[PDB]
């Protein structure tokens, strides 16, 4: 069809990415509330930083 | 009998912050983000042939 070449048609389902909100929240909770408060003998100093 | 109330955390904003130490990284449906193909390669005598 004449001068009708501006369509943006896709095929199949919509593209997307999974994130798994429930485990994201739960693991963030455990990290920031328990892992950060572990005794110092179970924590490591990251490389290339000074304390 | 339903007493009018306001949410205490809305009336006074206790901006304790956000416990965001862990990143999230939403991942694609396919686990490897389907893209360009690759050819299987095995060494025959000294070089690599498809």
């Amino acid at each position: 069809v004449a001068n009708s070449d501006n369509n943006y048609i896709g095929k199949g389902n919509l593209p997307a990415m999974e994130i798994n909100l429930a485990a994201n929240l739960w693991r963030s909770f455990l990290y920031s509330n328990v892992a950060l408060y572990l005794p110092d003998n179970l924590k490591f100093t990251p490389h290339n930083i000074q304390l | 009998q339903a007493m009018d109330s306001y949410d205490p955390e809305v009336r006074v904003i206790d901006n304790v912050g956000v416990e965001d130490e862990m990143p999230n990284y939403c991942f694609p449906l396919s686990g490897v983000q389907i893209g360009n193909r690759s050819h299987e390669v095995q060494r025959n005598q000294q070089q690599w042939q498809n």
